[PDB]
RNA sequence: AUAUAUUUUAGUAAUAGAUAAAAAUAUGUACAGUAAAAUUGUAAGGAAAACAAUAAUAACUUUCUC
RNA sequence: GAAAGAAUUAAAUUAAUAUAAUGGUAUAACUGUGCGAUAAUUGUAACACAAACGAGUGAAACAAGUACGUAAGUAUGGCA
C-alpha cells in the first residue's frame, strides 16, 4: 500500500535576533516567508522577505502609526532611542569613517581617483 | 474551421499622439409623417429624408389623435 | 468698456506690443498674426472660420463680468478681499492671459508682467502650483532636508538661486543639483519671489544656507553648518533679486563659507531656506532684529532652535548638493580654510 | 529583485505632488483632451441638444412636482451589519454581510431641486453569437452600432469558455458603446421616433424590467435594425443585421422614477409594474 | 432588379408577372393594371425601370394589401370557424383534407402544408 | 488571397479605422489659442449661470411645494393625503412630446378621442 | 531533452563566451552583456551554428 | 467638353486609450488603477454567452450663484 | 444652493499571483501602461542563517559597465 512517507525538513524559520538585541550591519533579524514583518528604520529586507541588519544598533520590534496593521523590525542605532522614531525631526544618522590619519593612508585615498 | 481576419503587426499610438475618432457627419433632414421636420447629424449621405411610418402617425405614441 | 479704460488700472494688463492688440480685436479676420514672423508660413497659416464675433461677443461677457466686479471692489475695505476681487474682475481678460503666457515669469519686465499688480501675482502663484513647487517638495522630501534641518516646509515664496560670480555662466539652479566646487566656489544669488498679499515695506526676510551633512567623529554622527546667513533683507514684487548691491555688510550674520566636501565623506546636501521676519503693529517702518553673533556658532548650528529664538515663518527653500572633486583643496586655499580631511572609502 | 516587499515611505509636507508634471516625457498628454494644444482635442458642444433641452424646460419641474413626498426623510439601504460586543471574538471580527443580500445597497433620498431624476448615459451591447464561427461578423456588428450611434464602438471579446455552447475565451464576438451627453439623445430621439413606431406589435418596454437603481433595459431584434435611417440608407449594405440590448442609464434614485423619466421622452411602457 | 419592395427581382424580367412572383398580396390581373396605372409600357424588363418609377411602384403596392399582412387575414378567417366547431379547423388542426379529399390516401399533402398558420 | 465577403468585411472594417483618413493637428498662433482659450471660458461661465439659474428656479418651486404642503396638512388633512399620494406609475402623457426643429403641417389638434 | 544550452560568443575577439540555456528552436539569440576581459559591455552572438523555426517576416508594410 | 504627357491619390485593416481583471511575454524600470462573488435586470438568452447598476460623503479647495 | 475636484472612510488579499501547499500581498507582490530587453552583468564578498562535513540560504559593502527614472532612485532574474 502507497505510504505518504514523505515530508520536507522544517525550516528554521523565525526571529534569530530578539529585541533590545545588538546585531551588526547584516545579521538576520528575522527569518520568514511572507512578510509579516515588515522592513522598518534601517534594516533591510531579502529576496525572501527575511529581515537583515543594515547598521550596527538594537531591534526592536514596533508597531508604526503610519503604516497600521502592520508590524516593523528595525535597529534603531542606540538602546536610548525608540525605534517607533517620532517623524517630524532630524534622523539618526552615522556616518562611519575614520579620517586616515596616516600620510600614507590619507595621500592614497586621495591621489587616487 | 473559425473564418477569420488574420492581424498585421499594430500600429503604435504614442501617449499624448492619441485623437478622437470624429467621423464624417451631414446634417440630415428628416420630416417625420406629418410636416414636422427635424435635423439630425448621420454618417450616410443624403441631406433629406421623408419618413411613412413614424411615431407621429402610430396610434401608441398618439391615442387621442405591393 | 472698463478694459479699454487705463485711468485707474494699471499699464501692465495692456498688451504692449501693437499688431498683437490689433490682430486681436479686429472686425473682421483679414490681417495675419504676428506670431508667426514668416511671410510663407503666415501665407500657409489660416485661423479656424467665424473666431472673431464670437471672440468680440465672449470679450463683451467677460468684459461687462469685470466692470461688475469693480462695483463691487471699490466699496471693499479689507485688503485681501479687495485684491480677491481685483484678480476675479481682471483673470478672465485676454490681454493679461496672452501677457502672462507668452513672455517670461522668472525675469519678468515689469511693463509686461507687473507682480505689483493682483491678477498677474495670482497667475505667477498658480504657475509655481503647476510644476516648480512640486519639484521643489519632491526634492526636499526625497534628499531629506525637511525632517533632518527644518520640520516641514508651507512653500509661500518662489525661491531661485544662482551662481554668477564664480565662473561666469548665466544658470538657475535647478533643486538637487550636483555642483561643482569651480562653481560654488564663490556665493549666491537669491530670488525670493512672493505670491501672496504681504506688507512690502514693512516685512523683513532672513536667507540660511545650511549643510546638515558634515560629519562629526567624536559623535560618529554628522552636524548641520550655517554656510551663509542673511538678515533683515527688504524684498519688493519687481525688486527681489538678493546680490551684494541690495544686502549690507550689517546685514551678513554669517558670510558665505563655500562647500568644501571632504574625500569619501559623501554627498553634502546645501538646503537654502528662506524666512519671514514676525510683523509687528504699532510702529511704523521696517522691524529690525538683533542676533547675538557670539551665541549662534557655524561649526554646529541648529537651525530650529533659531528660528524658535526669533520666531521666524520658513516660507521657501532651495537645495543643491556637492561632493567631492579635485578642486575642493584649491578652493580651501583661496578661503584659507585647512588642508582637509580624507576618510576611508568603506562605511565600516 | 533584492525583495518583493512594497512600503510607501511617509513625507514631511502637505503639499501634493503630482509626478506627472515633473518629468518632461509626455509633453502633450500634459494638456487636458479638453485643451485645444491636446491632440485628443474634440468639439463637445457644437450643436443645441434638442431632448435635453426640452427635459430642462418642460420635464424636470413636472417630475420634481411628481417625486415631491412630505417630509420624506431618507431610506437607508441594507449594510454591513456590525457584531454586538457580546463576546471577546467580536473585538476584530469582520462585519456581518447584509440581511437579505451579499453586497451592500444604496441609501434612497428624498427627490429635491439637486437630485431630480434624469439620463446619464445609454450602452448597446451586441454579442452576436454567430461569431464563434465567423469572426467578420464581430466586425460587420461594430460598423452597424457605429452606423447607428455616430460614435466608435469597443470590441466585446469571450471573456468565458463552454462546451456546450461552441464558444472559446478571447475571441471577439459583436461590439458595445457607451453613449453620453448629445450623441446618447440623439439616438434616444430616434428610436423614439424611426425606430420603436416601425416595429409591428409593439406594446413597448416592460414595466417589470430594469435595476432596482435607476437602470431601464430593452433590446432590439436583427429586423428593426433595418428601421434606422443609416441602416435604411443602404440596407442592400446590410443583409445579416444583428439585434441589441439597449442599457438606460439613469440618475433615478429608484425604477418607478426612471421609468417615469423615460415615459417624459416618448418612451411607451406596457407591462404591470412590480 | 434592385431592392423593390426589400426582396426585389432581376433585369431581364418584364415587370408585369414579375410583381405576380416575388409579391403575395399581388399577382396575375392585379400586378397586371398595377403596372397600367404607373403607365409603364407592357412587355418592359426590370433593368429598365427608372429608379423614380419604381418609387411610384413601392407607393402603389402600400395602397392594396400584400405581403404575408393577408397571410394572416386567412390565417385568422382559418383559427375563426376553427375556433369555433369546425369540421375545417379539425382538418386544418389535425393536417387532414381541409377541402374533404383523399383522408385515407392521397392525403400527405394535406400533412404537409394544411396547418394553423398554413401559408409557412 | 481574400474572398468578396473578406473583402467588403475589410471595407467595412475601414469605414470605421482611423487609417489615412484623418487630416493634419489643428495648429494655432499663440494670439489665436489665446483668443480660442477666451471664447471656451466665457462659454463654460455662460453654462454655469444657466445651470445655477435653473438649479436655482427648481430650489425655489421645491420650497414653495413645501410651503403649500404644510398649509393644506394644517387646513384640510383629507386633501393633503390626497396630494400626498405615491406617484410610482405615472406616465407622462404620449400627446406631450419632444418638440422637433421645424413645426408640423397641423401645428395643433382641437379635438381629440 | 526540451532545453539545451548555446555558447554566446563574444563580439569583441575576447574569446569570452557567457554559455545560457535555450529552448530547441531559440530564435538565433544576441545578448548584450559585460566582456570582462575587454572591460565593457558588448553584444554576444550564438557560437556553433544551430537553426530558427520558419519564423514568418512580419507584414510592417500593407501587400497582397 | 475632351485628348496626351505628367504626376497625385485609392494597396481601403481595427488600439486613438498611459488603455486597466478577454487572449497575447512571466526578467528590469517608471507611472497609474482596483479585483471576485453575489442580486435587480436585458432580442434570441435558458443553470451556464455579453452588457449595465449595486458603501459612505464630514471636512477641504475651486467656480457660479441667491 | 450647485458643480467640479481632490479624495477620505469603510469593504476587500474570497479575485488574482508562471505551477502544489502554506506564508504574504491592495502601501499592492496583483493589474494596465511607456520605455526598454538592460542587472536572466563582471571581479573581491564582510557578516550572519542554517549546519557534522560536502553543501545550502540572506546579504552590507568595494570595484567595472548597462538599463529605466525629473528626481529619490531601483535593478546581480521571477512575492517567497
Amino acid at each position: 500500500s502507497r505510504t505518504s512517507m514523505k515530508d520536507s525538513a522544517g525550516r528554521r524559520l523565525g526571529p534569530k535576533k530578539y529585541e533590545g538585541q545588538d546585531v551588526s550591519t547584516g545579521e538576520i533579524i528575522m527569518r520568514q516567508r511572507g512578510t509579516k514583518f515588515y522592513p522598518g528604520e534601517n534594516v533591510g529586507i531579502g529576496k525572501d522577505h527575511s529581515i537583515f541588519a543594515l547598521e550596527p544598533g538594537v531591534v526592536r520590534y514596533y508597531l508604526d502609526p503610519f503604516h497600521p496593521k502592520r508590524k516593523f523590525i528595525g535597529v534603531a542605532l542606540r538602546r536610548d532611542l525608540k525605534l517607533p522614531s517620532p517623524h517630524f525631526e532630524p534622523t539618526v544618522r552615522r556616518f562611519g569613517r575614520f579620517e586616515l590619519t596616516n600620510k600614507r593612508a590619507a595621500y592614497k585615498e586621495e591621489n587616487s581617483i | 474551421t473559425r473564418i477569420t481576419l488574420p492581424r498585421r503587426p499594430a500600429k503604435k499610438i504614442q501617449l499624448g499622439k492619441s485623437r478622437p475618432a470624429i467621423y464624417h457627419q451631414f446634417n440630415v433632414k428628416m420630416e417625420l409623417s406629418d410636416g414636422s421636420v427635424v435635423i439630425r447629424r448621420s454618417q450616410y449621405p443624403k441631406g433629406e429624408i421623408r419618413l411613412i411610418q413614424d411615431q407621429r402617425n402610430n396610434p401608441l405614441w398618439n391615442p387621442s389623435r405591393g | 468698456h472698463i478694459w479699454s479704460d487705463f485711468t485707474t488700472r494699471p499699464s501692465s494688463l495692456s498688451i504692449q506690443s501693437s499688431k498683437v492688440k490689433n490682430y486681436l480685436f479686429q472686425k473682421k479676420a483679414s490681417l495675419d498674426p504676428p506670431s508667426i514672423s514668416r511671410r510663407s508660413n503666415r501665407i500657409k497659416y489660416s485661423p479656424p472660420e467665424h473666431i472673431d464675433e464670437i471672440f468680440r461677443m465672449s470679450y463683451d461677457f467677460l468684459e461687462q463680468r469685470s466692470s461688475k466686479f469693480y462695483e463691487l471692489a471699490n466699496k471693499t475695505k479689507n485688503p485681501l478681499k479687495k485684491d480677491a476681487l481685483l484678480i476675479k474682475a481682471e483673470i478672465n481678460n485676454p490681454e493679461v492671459q496672452y501677457n502672462f503666457q507668452f513672455n517670461n515669469k522668472l525675469n519678468n519686465v515689469k511693463d509686461i508682467i507687473d507682480y505689483d499688480v493682483p491678477v498677474y501675482r495670482h497667475l505667477g502663484k498658480q504657475h509655481w502650483e503647476s510644476y516648480g513647487q512640486m519639484l521643489l517638495m519632491q526634492r526636499l522630501e526625497t534628499l531629506a532636508a525637511i525632517p533632518d534641518t527644518l520640520p516641514t516646509l508651507v512653500p509661500r515664496a518662489e525661491v531661485n538661486i544662482k551662481f554668477p560670480f564664480s565662473t561666469g555662466v548665466n544658470k538657475w539652479i535647478e533643486p538637487g543639483e550636483f555642483l561643482s566646487s569651480n562653481v560654488t566656489s564663490m556665493r549666491p544669488i537669491f530670488k525670493i519671489q512672493e505670491y501672496e498679499l504681504v506688507n512690502v515695506e514693512k516685512q523683513l526676510y532672513t536667507v540660511l544656507i545650511v549643510n546638515p551633512d558634515v560629519p562629526d567623529l567624536s559623535n560618529d554622527s554628522f552636524k548641520t553648518a550655517l554656510c551663509y546667513g542673511l538678515v533683515n533683507i527688504n524684498l519688493t514684487y519687481n525688486d527681489n533679486l538678493i546680490d551684494p548691491r541690495k544686502f549690507h555688510s550689517s546685514n551678513i550674520i554669517a558670510d558665505y563659507l563655500p562647500p568644501v566636501p571632504e574625500k569619501n565623506a559623501g554627498k553634502q546636501r546645501f538646503v537654502v531656506w528662506v524666512f519671514r521676519q514676525p510683523l509687528i503693529e504699532d510702529k511704523q517702518g521696517p522691524n529690525m532684529l538683533e542676533i547675538d553673533r557670539k551665541e549662534l556658532s557655524r561649526d554646529d548650528f541648529d537651525i530650529r532652535q533659531f528660528t524658535k529664538k526669533y520666531n521666524l515663518t520658513a516660507i521657501g527653500a532651495h537645495i543643491w548638493r556637492s561632493e567631492w572633486d579635485a578642486k575642493v583643496a584649491a578652493v580651501r586655499e583661496k578661503y584659507g580654510l585647512p588642508p582637509g580631511r580624507v576618510f576611508s572609502r568603506v562605511r565600516r | 529583485p533584492k525583495s518583493a516587499c512594497s512600503l510607501v515611505k511617509p513625507v514631511h509636507h502637505l503639499v501634493k505632488i503630482d509626478k506627472s508634471k515633473l518629468s518632461p516625457r509626455f509633453p502633450e498628454l500634459k494638456y487636458d483632451k479638453s485643451d485645444i494644444r491636446s491632440p485628443g482635442f474634440k468639439p463637445k458642444d457644437t450643436h443645441a441638444d434638442r431632448l435635453n433641452d426640452h427635459y430642462l424646460n418642460t420635464l424636470q419641474s413636472d417630475l420634481l412636482l411628481i417625486n415631491y413626498s412630505h417630509n420624506a426623510a431618507v431610506v437607508k439601504g441594507l449594510k454591513q451589519r456590525a457584531w454586538s460586543g457580546d463576546s471577546p471574538y467580536h473585538l476584530n471580527r469582520p462585519p456581518k454581510n447584509p440581511r437579505g443580500s451579499k453586497a451592500q445597497l444604496p441609501d434612497i433620498h428624498p427627490i429635491k431641486w439637486s437630485n431630480i431624476p434624469g439620463l446619464e448615459s445609454v450602452v448597446i451591447n451586441c454579442f452576436v453569437r454567430e461569431a464563434r464561427e465567423n469572426q467578420l461578423l464581430a466586425i460587420t456588428a461594430a460598423l452597424q452600432l457605429q452606423q447607428i450611434t455616430g460614435c466608435k464602438p469597443h470590441p466585446i471579446f469571450s471573456k468565458n469558455d463552454v462546451p456546450t455552447w461552441k464558444l472559446r475565451k478571447g475571441h471577439q464576438m459583436g461590439a458595445k458603446v457607451e453613449l453620453k451627453g448629445k450623441e446618447m439623445s440623439q439616438f434616444l430621439s430616434t428610436l423614439t421616433e424611426i425606430v420603436l413606431p416601425r416595429i409591428r406589435e409593439y406594446k413597448g418596454i416592460s414595466n417589470q424590467s430594469g435595476n432596482r437603481f435607476g437602470g431601464i433595459s430593452f433590446g432590439l431584434t436583427a429586423e428593426d435594425i433595418k428601421f434606422f435611417p443609416e441602416i435604411d440608407a443602404n440596407q442592400d449594405s446590410w443583409p445579416k443585421t444583428f439585434g441589441m440590448h439597449i442599457n438606460i442609464n439613469t440618475s433615478a434614485q429608484l425604477d418607478y422614477q426612471a421609468r417615469t423619466l423615460l415615459s417624459g421622452f416618448q418612451f411607451p411602457f406596457f407591462g404591470e409594474e412590480k | 432588379v434592385v431592392h423593390i419592395l426589400g426582396k426585389g427581382f432581376k433585369g431581364k424580367e418584364v415587370i408585369k408577372i414579375a410583381l405576380a412572383s416575388k409579391f403575395y398580396g399581388i399577382g396575375k390581373t392585379t400586378a397586371e393594371k398595377i403596372c397600367s396605372k404607373l403607365g409603364f409600357y407592357p412587355w418592359m424588363r426590370m433593368h429598365q425601370l427608372s429608379e423614380p418609377q419604381i418609387m411610384s411602384i413601392a407607393s402603389e403596392l402600400s395602397t392594396m394589401t400584400i405581403e404575408g399582412d393577408a397571410r394572416a387575414i386567412v390565417k385568422d378567417n382559418i383559427a375563426l370557424k376553427r375556433k369555433i366547431g369546425s369540421y375545417s379547423g379539425m382538418r386544418h388542426t389535425l393536417h387532414l383534407p381541409v377541402r374533404g379529399q383523399h383522408t385515407r390516401n392521397n392525403a400527405k399533402t394535406a400533412r404537409k402544408l394544411n396547418k394553423i398558420d398554413r401559408r409557412g | 488571397s481574400l474572398s468578396p465577403l473578406a473583402q467588403r468585411v475589410v471595407t467595412q472594417l475601414s469605414v470605421m479605422s482611423a487609417s489615412r483618413k484623418q487630416p493634419k493637428l489643428l495648429k494655432l498662433a499663440r494670439e489665436d489659442l489665446i483668443k480660442h482659450q477666451t471664447i471656451e471660458k466665457c462659454w463654460s461661465i455662460y453654462q454655469q449661470q444657466q445651470r445655477e439659474r435653473r438649479n436655482l428656479q427648481l430650489e425655489l418651486q421645491y420650497k414653495s411645494i413645501e410651503r403649500s404642503m404644510n398649509l393644506l396638512q394644517e387646513l384640510s388633512p383629507r386633501l393633503f393625503e390626497a396630494a400626498n399620494a405615491s406617484e410610482k406609475g405615472k406616465r407622462f402623457p404620449m400627446e406631450m412630446k419632444v418638440p422637433t426643429d421645424f413645426p408640423p403641417n397641423t401645428l395643433w389638434h382641437y379635438n381629440f378621442r | 531533452s526540451k532545453n539545451s544550452v548555446i555558447k554566446l560568443l563574444s563580439t569583441a575577439a575576447s574569446g569570452y563566451s557567457r554559455y545560457i540555456s535555450i529552448k530547441k528552436g531559440a530564435p538565433l539569440v544576441t545578448q548584450v552583456r559585460y566582456d570582462p576581459v575587454v572591460k565593457r559591455h558588448v553584444l554576444f552572438k550564438e557560437a556553433k551554428k544551430r537553426k530558427v523555426a520558419e519564423r514568418k517576416p512580419l507584414d510592417f508594410l500593407r501587400t497582397a
